[PDB]
């Protein structure tokens, strides 16, 4: 009849004029950028709101700057809708220790979060990619999968034993 | 020259990383964070998974380890003692009196003989009664666990690696990983764990009023998303001619229902999607008597079009007849937990399945998911190869005699590395001796002793007493596939790391 379907036709009307106000193409990024200069804040910040930026600081010497680099872009290639700085150790923060040399973190505009810090927390020679997505999307931009990182909860014998002879017969 | 002799350093500290964990009885080991944390390990894999090395060979002989276990998931830790034995304390007078490529030549003939003489002993078993089966996977999970249900679990294991069998392609081929998923959910006795025939979905319908009970579905499975916009092609263009907008808002609606009735054109009561549904699309399927599931994983179509009832190629777009019209049972929403679960049972032949138990707690769900697991893997194991070996060292022992026999009757030119390996071959008994307790000596001159007036075809040595026992009242026994291919990728191995 022409009741349902009309109103149908005239809920898509008033959506499709509502969705009209769309985005202002925020698809210029996708790739990966490389800066070295002193352009240290005006740029990362300076930009819409609904972004997702990570940035980078690192040496060039050390061999665990060299494997990161490669997840990063292939992580780069398959999401679009994101922001992918690198930077040479100086154009922020004029001296830096070499004690904590991979610095990876998340701004957000105003406030920064999930700051990575340390070469503990990768582990070190074992960064296979997966693990790098688990960890960037333990906080926004998840895509799939669960529990891919067995590596790092290796069972105690003897506190599990005690915990599973306590739980079972209480 | 002296590469070798810097590599097999590596090679040889890394295989007494661990030594000492085979067997029953077996030791533990403890690692020291950085910080200060302290872990104490009995798991192989574990410890050689989590130290890292330097040196390109020990990494390459660590990776074969978990390479192998991916794919036959029984041995593990042997082929590595085994490996590192042969290459510690045999080919370094080879070296000495520089003779590279014999050595190797030997060893090429000593692997195809010591093939054809394991090949040569063995027993053969019948597949048609199911009570032996349980009886050898009974004894195959005598391995440190808890016995808890465990022949319960061992008969829905046996029940479910029987039932996904193979679909005659390529000849008999199992498989496990992808056809067969536990699901846990807590409440009611134990006992009502049973394998379902047909397959489970934790998601619901998309809007209240369709048709929920259905008896005799005919099932399409579909990829691809209903809706369709295509906006980002034309964005913009004359924004001031909203009759542009007005148009293709028009012309859509004919795309939209000429979909519509080519699905439409056949009777397929349910369709389940992957990406998403509009709002016509499911306005036109409601307008007739059909039932939509949205957004459901790549996994569970993999396993629905499995030939779980529901025979379909999961064909994108412009199907054709008879790759719809499917077999299957009964259709059912339960309300069993807090979100409705979907059930597709009762189906015919059906190669995939979803197993699922029920316990108060959930740690003791974990540990028979442990159980079961291991149990599959064992049975998997079986099925592949109907014939079974004595184990316990003596089919080593033997091997090892005829190997000499053999060098002792032809006597050929290079017949010093082919004895090399045949009394290097035999550092199994030894460890096992040492971890019982006893004396090596005695026990392994007896043994040599049993093995050439007796013959030993099924004597060998108990892991818990120390003492010289016949095995055929003792009933233990091994597949043949693990064997073969632990002793062939420590041969490959050996040959790779020497021929840099
Ligand atoms: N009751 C027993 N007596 C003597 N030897 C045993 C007994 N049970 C197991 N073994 C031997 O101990 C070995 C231990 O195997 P396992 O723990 O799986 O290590 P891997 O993964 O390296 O085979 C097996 O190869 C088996 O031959």
């Amino acid at each position: 009849f022409n009741e349902e379907d009309e109103r149908a036709i005239e809920m898509y009307r008033r959506r499709r004029l509502a969705e009209w106000k769309a985005t202002k193409l925020k698809n210029k990024f996708g790739e990966v950028l490389e800066i070295s200069g002193k352009d240290y804040v005006q740029e990362v910040t300076k930009a819409g709101e609904g972004l997702w930026v990570i940035l980078h600081l690192y040496k060039q010497g050390i061999p665990l700057c060299a494997l990161i680099n490669q997840h990063l872009s292939g992580l780069a290639r398959k999401f679009p809708d994101v922001k992918f700085i690198k930077a040479i150790s100086t154009t922020c923060i004029p001296n830096y220790p070499d004690r904590n040399l991979p610095t990876i973190f998340v701004y957000l505009e105003g406030d920064i979060k999930a700051q990575f810090i340390g070469p503990l927390v990768f582990g070190g020679m074992n960064l296979t990619r997966d693990e790098l997505e688990w960890k960037l999307s333990e906080s926004g931009a998840i895509m799939t999968d669960l529990e891919e990182n067995p590596k790092k909860p290796i069972e105690d014998v003897l506190l599990s034993s005690v915990r599973r002879s306590v739980l079972m017969k209480r | 020259r002296k590469v070798q002799s810097g590599n097999i350093n590596a090679a040889k500290t890394i295989a007494d990383i661990i030594r000492t964990c085979l067997g029953p009885k077996s030791m533990m080991k403890m690692l020291l964070d950085p910080m200060g944390g302290i872990v104490m390990t009995n798991d192989g894999n574990a410890i050689l998974r989590e130290i890292q090395v330097q040196h390109p060979a020990a990494k390459s002989m660590i990776e074969i380890s978990r390479t192998q276990d991916e794919e036959v998931g029984d041995g593990t830790t042997s082929v590595i003692i085994l490996a590192g034995e042969m290459l510690s304390v045999a080919e370094h007078f080879l070296e000495q009196q520089m003779h590279p490529t014999v050595v190797i030549s030997a060893y090429r003939k000593a692997l195809d003989d010591m093939i054809s003489t394991l090949k040569k002993i063995s027993i053969p078993v019948d597949i048609s009664d199911s009570d032996m089966m349980l009886n050898i996977i009974n004894s195959s999970i005598t391995t440190k666990a808890i016995s808890r249900w465990s022949s319960l679990a061992c008969n829905i294991a046996l029940d479910a690696v029987k039932m996904v069998q193979f679909e005659e392609n390529g000849r008999k081929e199992i498989d496990i990983k992808k056809y067969a998923r536990v699901e846990k959910i807590p409440g009611g006795i134990i006992e009502d764990s049973c394998v379902l025939r047909g397959v489970m979905i934790n998601k619901d319908v998309t809007h209240p009023r369709m048709r929920r009970y259905i008896k005799n579905p005919r099932i399409v499975l579909l990829d691809s998303s209903l809706e369709y916009k295509k906006g980002e092609s034309q964005t913009d263009i004359e924004i001031t001619r909203e009759e542009d907008f007005t148009r293709i808002l028009q012309m859509e609606e004919e795309y939209i229902q000429q979909l519509c009735e080519d699905i439409i054109q056949l009777k397929p009561d349910v369709v389940i999607t992957e990406k998403g549904i509009s709002d016509l699309a499911q306005h036109y399927l409601m307008r007739a008597n059909i039932t939509a599931i949205r957004r459901v994983r790549k996994t569970d179509n993999n396993r629905i079009a499995r030939a779980c009832g529901a025979r379909i190629v999961s064909r994108p777009e412009e199907l054709r007849e008879d790759d719809v019209g499917t077999g299957a049972g009964l259709l059912e929403i339960k309300k069993i937990g807090d979100e409705y679960f979907t059930f597709i049972t009762d189906c015919k032949d059906p190669k995939a399945c979803t197993i699922l138990l029920r316990g108060a707690s959930k740690e003791i769900l974990s540990e028979v998911e442990r159980n079961l697991q291991d149990a599959m893997q064992v049975c998997r194991n079986v099925l592949l190869d109907p014939q079974l070996v004595p184990g316990g060292g003596a089919s080593e022992m033997a091997v090892a005699h005829a190997l000499t026999e053999k060098s002792k009757a032809m006597t050929g030119v290079e017949q010093w590395p082919y004895r090399a390996v045949a009394q290097a071959l035999e550092v199994i008994p030894r460890t096992l001796i040492q971890n019982c307790g006893a004396s090596t000596i005695r026990l392994l001159t007896s043994l040599r002793a049993k093995h050439t007036q007796e013959n030993c075809e099924t004597w060998g040595v108990n892991g818990e007493t120390g003492t010289l026992v016949d095995m055929k009242e003792l009933g233990i026994w091994e597949p043949l596939a693990v064997k073969l291919q632990t002793y062939k990728t420590a041969v490959e191995t050996a040959v790779l790391l020497l021929r840099i």
